[PDB]
């Protein structure tokens, strides 16, 4: 019925990075120390 | 001469610590009041 596509994706932080799109979350890189705090915590698991 | 008792590992104290700081991530929702909404609405508005 519509006259225009009636989907509308939204984003949290939209861009370029210079030729294409990129888009992320708050979470893109907090996934980095996330991760390595982990990491330093399941080493010393071993030493319990 | 005297017995040096163990005073408990600085490993396993310092995974203690890690133990700790890994459950009350999580118990705070964003929460700031005594009842509901305050940055907990995510939970209430899915409620309702």
């Amino acid at each position: 019925a519509g006259e225009h596509i009636p989907i509308v994706p939204v984003f949290g932080e939209w861009g370029f990075v210079e030729d294409k799109e990129v888009y992320e979350g708050v979470v893109r890189l907090t996934k980095d120390g996330q991760r390595l705090r982990n990491m330093i915590m399941s080493f010393n698991a071993d030493i319990v | 001469a005297y017995y040096e008792n163990p005073e408990v590992p600085q490993a396993n104290a310092y995974m203690l610590e890690a133990a700790t700081s890994a459950v009350k991530e999580v118990a705070t929702l964003g929460v700031d009041t005594e009842a509901v909404n305050g940055g907990q609405v995510a939970f209430d508005t899915v409620n309702q």
